[PDB]
C-alpha cells in the first residue's frame, strides 16, 4: 500500500558497471563510446544513450 | 505526396537463410551521430575495452 | 501533463530577426516584432499571444532569452524549446523537488548534454485539513514535457 | 637529397584581419556559447564582437 | 618599395609544407545546425577567423542577415575542412588530404 | 599625432607623413536637455584618394531608429567562399551557376 | 522611500502615507547604438487625483 508508482525498468543488476553501463537515470550510459576525438567529451553527454 | 517508411528485407526476400536482422538496427542507427572512421575505430576499441 | 496551447495563441518559428533592439520611451528596449502584423513590441507586457517554437537556442542572447522568458509570464506566451533533450525522474509528492532548475538554465544548457528533470506524481497527495489555513498567493509551474 | 621545404602544422596566412573597437560600445569580456560551437565558432565572435 | 619587394621576397621562399596539425570531430549533435552545416567531420583547433561564422551569432542583426544572405546565394558557400582526402593504391591509408 | 601644416609645406620630398582620421559614425549623441559647447571642430589637412581601402567591415553595432546604421560595411562574398581546389591545385571560388 | 503595498492595505486608518513620485521629463536619452538593458520598470501604486 502507498506505493506511488511501479515502473519497469532496465535490470541494473544485469546491466552492471562492469558493462558499461550506468542506469542511475532512467536510460543506459555508457561513456567513452561515441565521443568527440582530440577534445574531451562533455560529462552528462546524450550521446552516451 | 508519399509515405517514407523503413522496409525490412524480410518482407521482400522468402528465403529466411540470408536475413538476420529487422528495421530496428536502422532506427538504433537513425539515433547514433555521424561517424569518422577515427571515432568508428574508437567505438570498437572501447567495446574491446 | 502537456497543457494545450489555447484558442487564440500564434504560432511563430524563433528566429534572430524577430528580437532587435529599438528605441522606445527613452530607452533601448529588447522589442518583438509579431510576423502576422510586423508591429513591434518592446515590453514583454502586452504583446499577442504567441506560442513560440525554438529549434535551436544557438545564438539567443541572454537579453533575448530573458525577453521571452518574461513574454512567458507578463504576456503568457508558451514557448516550446525543441533543442532539449532530458531524462525525467517523476517524484512521489513526499520526495518533492530534489533538483531546482533556473530558466536561465534551460535556456542556455549546451546542446546535447543531457538535461535531468523531476516531474510530481501529485496523485497521492491527500485533502487539506478543514481547518487548515487559507492560502493567499497562488502555485505556479513554468516546466512542462512535450511528449508523455 | 635537399632540405626542399619547411614542414609546419597550423600555416599562418599573409593576410589577416584588424579591427578597431569603439571601446564606449564594446565590453572587454569574452563571449561564449555552448563549448562546442565556442571552439569553432568562438574566435570569429571574440574578434568582431 | 623595399618593404614589398621583401614581401615579394618573402613569399617567393615560402617553402613552407603543411602536414595536418591538432584537430577535433565534435560529435554532430553537440554543433548548434548552422555551424554544423559549415563543418565537415574535423577541423584544426586553430581555426582563424572568418565573417561566415558570425552567422546567427552576432547580435547585430543588420550584419546577420547581410551574411545570411550572402551565404544562401548560390554563389557563395562557406566550409570547414577536412574535405578531399586521398588514400594510396596499396598501403590504403590516407595521405593527403584537403582542408 | 597633429601634422602641422608648416611641416606638411616644408618637407623635403620622400618623407613619409603619418595622417589620422577619425572615423565619426560612432559619434555619441549629446544630451537633448545640455547647453552648446563653445568652439568649432575643423580639419585642414584632406585625402585626395579613398582611405580606407582595406575596410571588411565598418559598425558591427546596432541601431534603434533605423535597421542598419548609415555607412556599415558588410563583408565581401569572397570573403566567404570557400570554394574549391582545382585538380590543377589553383584555388577556385565556387560556381555562380551549373555548367 | 518605497511604499510597500503590504503597509497601503493593512495600515490603520489615520497613518499618513508619503507617496515619492519622479518627474521622468528630463530622463537623458539612451546612446543609440548601446545594447538594450534587461528589465523592465513597474509601478503598482497610483495617485486619483493630480
Amino acid at each position: 500500500y502507498g506505493a506511488a508508482v511501479v515502473n519497469i525498468d532496465l535490470n541494473r543488476d544485469f546491466f552492471d558497471t562492469a558493462t558499461g553501463i550506468d542506469l542511475t537515470k532512467g536510460i543506459p550510459l555508457v561513456q567513452d563510446l561515441l565521443v568527440p576525438i582530440g577534445v574531451t567529451a562533455g560529462a552528462e553527454q546524450s550521446a552516451e544513450y | 505526396r508519399y509515405h517514407e517508411s523503413v522496409l525490412e528485407i524480410a518482407d521482400i526476400f522468402d528465403q529466411a537463410d540470408f536475413i538476420q536482422t529487422s528495421d530496428a538496427v536502422r532506427q538504433l542507427r537513425a539515433l547514433m551521430p555521424t561517424l569518422s572512421t577515427s571515432q568508428i575505430r574508437h567505438a570498437i576499441e572501447r567495446i574491446a575495452q | 501533463f502537456v497543457p494545450d496551447v489555447p484558442e487564440g495563441y500564434v504560432a511563430v518559428q524563433y528566429a534572430h530577426r524577430l528580437f532587435s533592439s529599438s528605441l522606445a520611451n527613452k530607452r533601448n528596449r529588447v522589442t518583438y516584432t509579431h510576423p502576422p502584423t510586423g508591429m513591434a513590441y518592446p515590453s514583454p507586457t502586452g504583446r499577442p499571444h504567441v506560442h513560440m517554437t525554438i529549434n535551436e537556442r544557438a545564438g539567443m542572447s541572454k537579453l533575448v532569452a530573458d525577453n521571452i522568458i518574461a513574454s512567458v509570464i507578463k504576456s503568457n506566451w508558451v514557448v516550446d524549446i525543441l533543442d532539449i533533450e532530458y531524462t525525467a525522474e517523476v517524484m512521489t509528492p513526499s520526495e518533492g523537488y530534489t533538483q531546482h532548475v533556473d530558466a536561465e538554465s534551460i535556456m542556455t544548457a549546451p546542446k546535447g548534454k543531457l538535461f535531468h528533470l523531476q516531474f510530481m506524481d501529485g496523485l497521492l497527495r491527500p485533502e487539506p485539513s478543514a481547518f487548515d489555513p487559507p492560502a493567499s498567493g497562488e502555485d505556479m509551474r513554468l516546466i512542462y514535457p512535450l511528449q508523455p | 637529397l635537399s632540405d626542399d621545404f619547411k614542414q609546419i602544422s597550423d600555416p599562418k596566412g599573409y593576410l589577416t584581419y584588424s579591427v578597431k573597437y569603439e571601446d564606449q560600445f564594446t565590453k572587454k569580456d569574452k563571449l561564449r556559447a555552448s563549448e562546442a560551437d565556442d571552439r569553432i565558432v568562438g574566435p570569429t565572435v571574440n574578434l568582431f564582437k | 618599395v623595399s618593404g614589398l619587394l621583401m614581401v615579394l621576397f618573402k613569399v617567393m621562399t615560402d617553402n613552407r609544407l603543411v602536414i595536418v596539425g591538432e584537430t577535433t570531430t565534435p560529435m554532430s549533435n553537440t554543433l548548434s545546425t548552422v555551424v554544423n552545416n559549415v563543418l565537415r567531420t574535423t577541423y584544426h583547433n586553430n581555426v582563424g577567423v572568418n565573417p561566415a561564422l558570425l552567422r546567427d551569432f552576432t547580435q547585430v542583426n543588420w550584419l546577420n542577415r547581410d551574411i545570411t544572405n550572402m551565404l544562401q546565394q548560390a554563389g557563395t558557400k562557406y566550409g570547414l575542412g577536412l574535405t578531399e582526402t586521398r588514400l594510396d593504391y596499396v598501403r590504403l591509408v590516407k595521405t593527403i588530404v584537403g582542408h | 599625432q597633429h601634422v602641422d601644416a608648416e611641416s606638411i609645406m616644408t618637407a623635403p620630398k620622400g618623407k613619409l607623413f603619418h595622417l589620422q582620421f577619425m572615423d565619426g559614425l560612432l559619434r555619441p549623441e549629446p544630451s537633448a536637455f545640455d547647453p552648446p559647447a563653445s568652439g568649432e571642430d575643423m580639419r585642414l589637412i584632406y585625402p585626395l584618394q579613398p582611405i580606407s581601402v582595406a575596410r571588411s567591415m565598418r559598425a558591427i553595432v546596432n541601431h534603434n531608429e533605423v535597421d542598419r546604421p548609415r555607412g556599415a560595411v558588410a563583408p565581401s562574398s569572397y570573403e566567404m567562399d570557400t570554394g574549391t581546389l582545382s585538380r590543377n591545385g589553383d584555388l577556385l571560388y565556387s560556381p555562380v551557376a551549373n555548367g
